[PDB]
C-alpha cells in the first residue's frame, strides 16, 4: 500500500531514564521554629494536590534492587549533614587531662563519672577549674586517675549547634519537567518483574527520614499479609527485609533528670555539659509488649516456610559480634542517641506445631561517629529534663547463617549496618521514566504540493 | 475527554491521538511547581553557603528542561511543519521499514509497542524528512514565483 | 509612530493596536541590559564567595524571564496560530461574556479597563480556542486530504 | 553534500545556500557536548566550594547561548515569516544600497565579502521589513475578511 | 585594670583596611517582563491616585 509518513508530537511513550530529583519538602510559616537540618535551604513548599492518574492496560517491569533513588538518597543524607555543620564550633580545647572520680559510694553494677579540668574565662590568659558529668563510654584512661576523651588522637569533635534540630520531617521526592515517576499498586509485589497496575505520580508520599539499625521505626505498612522480601534468598550475605501489616508499639524513656551548665569557650561561643542529677540514678530502658510480639512472630515464621519448607524448624538467635552500631538497636529520639540491648526479643524456637511487657536495657553515649569517616566525630548537647518517646515497629532486617550441614533447623538473626536497607524498603514501588514526544506513523495524508 | 498526564498510555494509536496537547504542556509548563525556587525571605548567616549549593541543583533542572525542549521544536522547522501538532510530510512509506497494513496498527496497537518496532529505523525515517522539504523550499517555490 | 515601551497604555483599543511589536521585543530583548553579567576581570580572593552568591540572583531573573516567555508563545500553537501577532480563531462571541456593541469598544475604551471586564471569563474563552482548532486539525484536514 | 559545520564558508552564495541547516542546528544543538555538566558522583568535602564556583561559568554559557538564539528567531516572526529557513519579504531592493546586477553576486562572491558591503545598510533594510508586514496583517487581512 | 566594652558576648571583627564604605548611587532596575512606574504629581502625599 502506498502510504506517507505523518509526524505526531505529544505521543504518550516512555524510555527508562536516570536523573536527579527534587527534594520538595512540606512547609509552613516557621516564624519561630529553629532552623531544621533535614529541610530548610534545600526544599521548596509542596504541591498540595498530587493527582494519581491511573493508567489502563499498562504493564511495566520494576526492579527495587537496581534503583537509583535509594542510591542518591544515601548520598543526599551525607551531604545534608556535611553542609549544615560548617559554621558549628569545634571542641578543640577539651583535649586535656581530667581529674575524675566515681559518683556513687556503693557500686551495684557505675554509669556517670565526675570530672574536673581547666577552662579559660573571658580574658584569655586566666584559667579556672570547671567540672562536668561524662558517661563512662565517652572517657578512656591515659595511664587521680587522669582521663581524657575517646578521640583526641584523630578526630576534631565538632559540637552540633544548639540552634539546630534533627527530627524526622517528610521529604517528597519530585521529578522536574520531562520526567515522571511511576508507582506500582500490585499488592503481591515482591520487588521484581512485571507490575500489572501502574499509575503516574507527580510526587511520592512523605517519607520520614529515621536512621536506625535492626528494626524499622515509623515505616510504611503492608496491605494484607506479612511481606518477606530478599534478593537471592539462598545467598547468605543478603539481608532479609520483613514488613508488617500491623504496627507493634514501643515505649522508651530516660528516667533520670538533668540540667545544663554553660561553660564558655570563646567570645560568643559556649559549650553545654551535664551538671547535676536532681533525683535518682536510673537506667534508660524500652518496653515491647510480649503478647503482640509473640503473635507478630507467628506471621514471619508462617511465610518463611513457603520459601524453605513446611516441616522445618525455625529458630531466632541474637547476634555474633561487632560494634554498638550493629549488635544493638540504635535510635535518634528526643535529641539523644540510645543503643538498646535486644537479646530479649530475638530468642525463641518454632516447631510447626495480657499486659506483661518485655523490658530492654539501654545505653547512652554522646560522642557518636556516624558513617565512620576518618577523623570526624559529632557531639549532641544534653537535653534539659527527662525524655519520652512512643514509636511503632514496622519491619525487621534479618539475615541467615547457612553453613553446609544436613540439619532441618534454620536460624535467623537481626542485621545492622548499611543504611541502604532503610531506604530500599520504602522506595521499592517506584521507577523514573522519560517522555519522548516525537513519533512517526504511516498514513494517507500527502502534504499537497 | 482529558484523563490527565499520560492517561492515554494504554489506549490505542487511534484513541490516544486525541490527547496530544497534554504531554506537550506538561513537558514544559509543569515547571510551575518549580517557580517556587524564589524562596521565602531567608534569615541571617549560618548556612549562607547551603543556600547556593542547593541553588544550582534546582537550576540545572530548570535550564536542562528548556534546552532539551527547543531542539525538538526546532527539528519540526527543518521538516517544514512548525507549530502544527499534526503535520504530513509527503515521504513514501517504504515497505521494508515495517509491516502489516494500515488498519491493524490504529485499532489494536499502542504507541509504546509501535515505537519498539520502528525505533530501529528512526534515523533513516528522519533522513528523508529533511530532503523532501529542501527540494520544495529552494527549488519549487523560487521556480513557481518567477513562472 | 513608536512612542517607546508601553507608550500606548492610555490610548484606545483602536489606536493602541498599532504598537504591538513594542511590548513583544521588550518582553525578551530588554535582557540586553543584563548581558553585562559577564563582568569585568575580577581580582584575587577576599570576596570570592560574594561573587557567586550574587551570581544566582542575577541568573534567576534571566532564566525566569525565558521560561515564562515560551509557555505563552506555545499557547498560540495550541490555538492554531503560531508566529502571527494577529490571528483570528473562529469561535462565536457569546453575548453573555460581555456587552454593548463592537463600536463603543474600539473607540472610547482602553485595554486596561477592557481587561477588567473580560478577566472574569478568560478561562472559558481560552477553553473554546483549543476546541475549534482540534476539530479542524484531526478531523477536517485528514478528511479533505483523502476526499 | 554536507561538509560539516561552516564547510561552505569559502563557496559562492549560490553553492553555499545548499547548507543552511548545518549552521542552524550547530548554533543550538552543539550544546550536547555541554550536557555532561551533570557530572560524576562527587566525593566528600574539601573543594565543595570549587564545585559551585566553576558551576556558574558553565551555566552562563548555557543560558547565554539560549537567550541569544530566541531573539533572532523571534525577529523572523516580526517580518512575517516564522519557521521558514528561506522566506521572501516583498520589499523593493533600492539601488542605492548596493550594486552591480543579480548575477555577479550569486556566481563569484562569497557571503563573507557580501556581508561587508551590505553591513552598512543593514539597519535600514531591517527597517522596511517590519513595515511591509504590518501593512499586510492589520490592514489587508481584516479587509479581505469582511470583503 | 580595664578591658574592652564587649568581651562577654561579641567577637569584634576588625573591618579590613583595604575596604571603603562610602555613599555611591545605586540604581534599582527591573528584569525583563517587569516595569517600574514613577509618579510626577507634585502634591503626592503618598497614597491614592497619581494622575501623571
Ligand atoms: C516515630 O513517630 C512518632 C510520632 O510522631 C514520633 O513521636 C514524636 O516525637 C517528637 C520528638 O521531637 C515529639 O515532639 C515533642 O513532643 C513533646 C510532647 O510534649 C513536646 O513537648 C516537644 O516540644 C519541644 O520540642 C523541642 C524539644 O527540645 C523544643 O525546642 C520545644 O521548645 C519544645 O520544648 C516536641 O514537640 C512528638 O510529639 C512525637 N509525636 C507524638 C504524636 O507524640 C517519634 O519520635 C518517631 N520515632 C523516632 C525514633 O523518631
Ligand atoms: C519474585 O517474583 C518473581 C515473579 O513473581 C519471581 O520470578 C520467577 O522466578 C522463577 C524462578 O524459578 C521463574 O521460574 C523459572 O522460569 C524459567 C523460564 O523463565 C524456567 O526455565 C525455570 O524452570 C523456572 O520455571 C519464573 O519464571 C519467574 N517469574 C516470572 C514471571 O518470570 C521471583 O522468583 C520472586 N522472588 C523470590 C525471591 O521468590
Ligand atoms: C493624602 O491624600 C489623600 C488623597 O488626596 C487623602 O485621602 C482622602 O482622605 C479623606 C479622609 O477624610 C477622604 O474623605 C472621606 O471620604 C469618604 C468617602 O471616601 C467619606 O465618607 C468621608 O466623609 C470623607 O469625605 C477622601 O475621600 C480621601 N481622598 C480620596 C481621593 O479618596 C489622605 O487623607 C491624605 N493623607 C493625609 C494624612 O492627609
Ligand atoms: C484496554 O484496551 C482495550 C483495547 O483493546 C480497551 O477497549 C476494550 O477493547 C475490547 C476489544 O476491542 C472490547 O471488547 C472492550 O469492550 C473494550 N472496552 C470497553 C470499556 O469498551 C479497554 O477499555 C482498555 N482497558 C480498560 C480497563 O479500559
Ligand atoms: C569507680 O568505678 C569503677 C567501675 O566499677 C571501678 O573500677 C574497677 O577498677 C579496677 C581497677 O583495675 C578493676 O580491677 C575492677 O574490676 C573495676 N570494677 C570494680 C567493680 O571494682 C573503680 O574501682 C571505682 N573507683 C574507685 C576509686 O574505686
Ligand atoms: C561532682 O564533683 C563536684 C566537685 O568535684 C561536686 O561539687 C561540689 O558539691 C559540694 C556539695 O556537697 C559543694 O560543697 C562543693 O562546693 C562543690 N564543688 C564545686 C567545685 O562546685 C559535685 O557535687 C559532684 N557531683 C555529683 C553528682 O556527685
Ligand atoms: C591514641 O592511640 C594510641 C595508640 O593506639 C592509644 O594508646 C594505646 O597504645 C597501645 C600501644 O600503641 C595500644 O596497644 C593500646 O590499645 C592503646 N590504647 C587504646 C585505648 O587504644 C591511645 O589510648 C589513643 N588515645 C585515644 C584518646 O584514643
Ligand atoms: C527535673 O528537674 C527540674 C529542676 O531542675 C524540675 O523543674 C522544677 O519543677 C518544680 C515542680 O513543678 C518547680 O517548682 C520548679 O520551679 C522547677 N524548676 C525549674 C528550674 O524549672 C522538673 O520538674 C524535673 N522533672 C521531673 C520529671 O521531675
Ligand atoms: C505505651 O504507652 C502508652 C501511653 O502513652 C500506653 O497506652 C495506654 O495503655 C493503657 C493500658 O492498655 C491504657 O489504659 C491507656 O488508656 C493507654 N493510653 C492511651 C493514651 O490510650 C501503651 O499501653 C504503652 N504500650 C506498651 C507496649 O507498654
Ligand atoms: C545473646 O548474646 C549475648 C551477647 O551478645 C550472649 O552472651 C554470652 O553468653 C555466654 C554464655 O553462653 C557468656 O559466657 C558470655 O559471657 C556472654 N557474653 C557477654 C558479652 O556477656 C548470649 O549467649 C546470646 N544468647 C542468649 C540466648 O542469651
Ligand atoms: C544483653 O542482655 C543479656 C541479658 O538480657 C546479657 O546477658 C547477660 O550477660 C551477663 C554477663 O555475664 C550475665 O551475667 C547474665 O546472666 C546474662 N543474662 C542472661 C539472661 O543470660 C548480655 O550480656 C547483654 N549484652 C551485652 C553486650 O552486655
Ligand atoms: C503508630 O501506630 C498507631 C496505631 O496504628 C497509629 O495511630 C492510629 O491508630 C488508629 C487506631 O485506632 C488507627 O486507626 C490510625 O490509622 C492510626 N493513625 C493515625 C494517623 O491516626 C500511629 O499513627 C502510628 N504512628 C505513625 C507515626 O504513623
Ligand atoms: C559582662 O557581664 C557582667 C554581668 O553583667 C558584667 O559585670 C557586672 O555584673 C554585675 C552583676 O552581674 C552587674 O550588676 C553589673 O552591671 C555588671 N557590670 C557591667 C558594666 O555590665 C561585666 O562588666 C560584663 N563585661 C563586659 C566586658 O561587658
Ligand atoms: C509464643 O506462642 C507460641 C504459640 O502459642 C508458643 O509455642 C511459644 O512458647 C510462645 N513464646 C515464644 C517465646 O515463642
Ligand atoms: C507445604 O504447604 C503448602 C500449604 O498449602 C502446600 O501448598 C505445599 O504443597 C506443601 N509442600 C510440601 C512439600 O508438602
Ligand atoms: C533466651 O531464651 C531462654 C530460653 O527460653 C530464656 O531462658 C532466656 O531468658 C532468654 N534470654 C533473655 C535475655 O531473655
Ligand atoms: C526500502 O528499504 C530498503 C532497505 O532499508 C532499501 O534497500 C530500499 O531501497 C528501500 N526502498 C524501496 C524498496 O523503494
Ligand atoms: C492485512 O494483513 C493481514 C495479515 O497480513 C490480513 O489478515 C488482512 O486481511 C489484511 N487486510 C486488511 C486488514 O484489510
Ligand atoms: C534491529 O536491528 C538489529 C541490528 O540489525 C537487528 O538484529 C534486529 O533484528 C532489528 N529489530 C527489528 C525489530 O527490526
Ligand atoms: C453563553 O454563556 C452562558 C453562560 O456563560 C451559557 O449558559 C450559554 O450556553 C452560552 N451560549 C449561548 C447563549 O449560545
Ligand atoms: C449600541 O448600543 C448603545 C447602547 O446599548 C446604543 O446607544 C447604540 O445606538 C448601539 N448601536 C451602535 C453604536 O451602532
Ligand atoms: C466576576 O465574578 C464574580 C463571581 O461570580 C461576580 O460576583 C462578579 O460580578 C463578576 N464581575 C464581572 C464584571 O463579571
Ligand atoms: C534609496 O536610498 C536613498 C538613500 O539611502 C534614498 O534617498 C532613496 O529615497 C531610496 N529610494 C529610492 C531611490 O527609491
Ligand atoms: C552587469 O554589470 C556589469 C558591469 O556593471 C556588466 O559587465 C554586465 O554586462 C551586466 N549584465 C549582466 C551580467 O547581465
Ligand atoms: C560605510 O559608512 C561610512 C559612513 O558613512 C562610509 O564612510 C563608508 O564609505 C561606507 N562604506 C560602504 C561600503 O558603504
Amino acid at each position: 500500500e502506498n502510504l506517507w509518513v505523518t509526524v505526531y508530537y505529544g505521543v504518550p511513550v516512555w524510555k527508562d531514564a536516570e536523573t536527579t530529583l527534587f527534594c520538595a519538602s512540606d512547609a509552613k510559616a516557621y516564624e519561630t521554629e529553629k532552623h531544621n537540618i533535614w529541610a530548610t535551604h534545600a526544599c521548596v513548599p509542596t504541591d498540595p494536590n498530587p493527582q494519581e492518574i491511573h493508567l489502563e492496560n499498562v504493564t511495566e517491569e520494576f526492579n527495587m534492587w537496581k534503583n537509583n533513588m535509594v542510591e542518591q538518597m544515601h548520598t543526599d543524607i551525607i551531604s545534608l549533614w556535611d553542609q549544615s555543620l560548617k559554621p558549628c564550633v569545634k571542641l578543640t580545647p577539651l583535649c586535656v587531662t581530667l581529674q575524675c572520680t566515681n559518683v556513687t559510694n556503693a557500686i551495684t553494677d557505675g554509669e556517670l563519672k565526675n570530672c574536673s579540668f581547666n577552662m579559660t574565662t573571658e580574658l584569655r590568659d586566666k584559667k579556672q577549674k570547671v567540672y562536668s558529668l561524662f558517661y563512662r563510654l565517652d572517657v578512656v584512661q591515659i595511664n587521680n586517675k587522669e582521663y581524657r576523651l575517646i578521640n583526641c588522637n584523630t578526630s576534631a569533635i565538632t559540637m552540633v549547634c544548639p540552634k539546630l534540630s534533627f527530627e524526622p520531617i517528610p521529604i517528597h521526592y519530585c521529578a522536574p519537567a520531562g520526567f515522571a515517576i511511576l508507582k506500582c499498586k500490585d499488592k503481591k509485589f515482591n520487588g521484581t518483574g512485571p507490575c500489572p497496575s501502574v499509575s503516574t505520580v507527580q510526587c511520592t508520599h512523605g517519607i520520614k527520614p529515621v536512621l536506625s539499625t535492626q528494626l524499622l521505626l515509623n515505616g510504611s505498612l503492608a496491605e494484607e499479609e506479612v511481606m518477606i522480601r530478599s534478593e537471592n534468598i539462598t545467598n547468605n550475605a543478603k539481608n532479609i527485609l520483613v514488613q508488617f501489616n500491623t504496627p507493634v508499639q514501643i515505649n522508651c524513656t530516660r528516667p533520670l533528670n538533668l540540667t545544663r551548665k554553660s561553660i564558655r569557650i570563646g567570645p560568643g561561643q559556649a559549650f553545654y555539659a551535664m551538671g547535676d542529677i536532681i533525683g535518682d540514678i536510673r537506667q534508660a530502658h524500652c518496653n515491647v509488649s510480649k503478647a503482640t510480639w509473640n503473635e507478630t512472630l507467628g506471621k514471619v515464621v508462617k511465610q518463611l516456610r513457603k520459601h524453605f519448607g513446611n516441616n522445618t524448624i525455625i529458630r531466632f538467635a541474637n547476634s555474633s559480634g561487632g560494634d554498638l552500631e550493629v549488635t544493638t538497636h540504635s535510635f535518634n529520639c528526643g535529641g539523644e542517641f540510645f543503643y538498646c540491648n535486644t537479646s530479649g526479643l530475638f530468642n525463641s524456637t518454632w516447631i510447626s506445631n495480657s499486659n506483661d511487657s518485655i523490658t530492654l536495657p539501654c545505653r547512652i553515649k554522646m560522642i557518636i561517629n556516624m558513617w565512620q569517616r576518618i577523623g570526624q566525630a559529632m557531639y549532641a548537647p544534653p537535653i534539659q529534663g527527662v525524655i519520652r518517646c512512643v514509636s511503632n515497629i514496622t519491619g525487621l532486617i534479618l539475615t541467615r547463617d547457612g553453613g553446609s550441614t544436613n540439619s532441618t533447623t534454620e536460624t535467623f538473626r537481626p542485621g545492622g549496618g548499611d543504611m541502604r536497607d532503610n531506604w530500599r524498603s520504602e522506595l521499592y514501588k517506584y521507577k523514573v521514566v522519560k517522555i519522548e514526544p516525537l513519533g512517526v506513523a504511516p498514513t494517507r495524508c500527502k502534504r499537497r504540493v | 475527554v482529558f484523563l490527565g498526564f499520560l492517561g492515554a498510555a494504554g489506549s490505542t494509536m487511534g484513541a490516544a491521538s486525541m490527547t496530544l496537547t497534554v504531554q506537550a504542556r506538561n513537558l514544559l509548563s509543569g515547571i510551575v511547581q518549580q517557580q517556587s525556587n524564589l524562596l521565602r525571605a531567608p534569615e541571617a548567616q549560618q548556612h549562607l553557603l547551603k543556600l547556593t549549593v542547593w541553588g544550582i541543583k534546582q537550576l540545572q533542572a530548570r535550564v536542562l528542561a528548556v534546552e532539551r525542549y527547543l531542539r525538538d521544536q526546532q527539528l519540526l522547522g527543518i521538516w517544514g511543519c512548525s507549530g502544527k501538532l499534526i503535520c504530513c510530510t509527503n515521504v513514501p512509506w517504504n515497505s521494508s521499514w515495517s509491516n502489516r497494513n494500515l488498519s491493524e496498527i490504529w485499532d489494536n496497537m499502542t504507541w509504546l509497542q509501535w515505537d519498539k518496532e520502528i525505533s530501529n529505523y528512526t534515523q533513516i525515517i528522519y533522513g528523508l524528512l529533511e530532503e523532501s522539504q529542501n527540494q520544495q523550499e529552494k527549488n519549487e517555490q523560487d521556480l513557481l514565483a518567477l513562472d
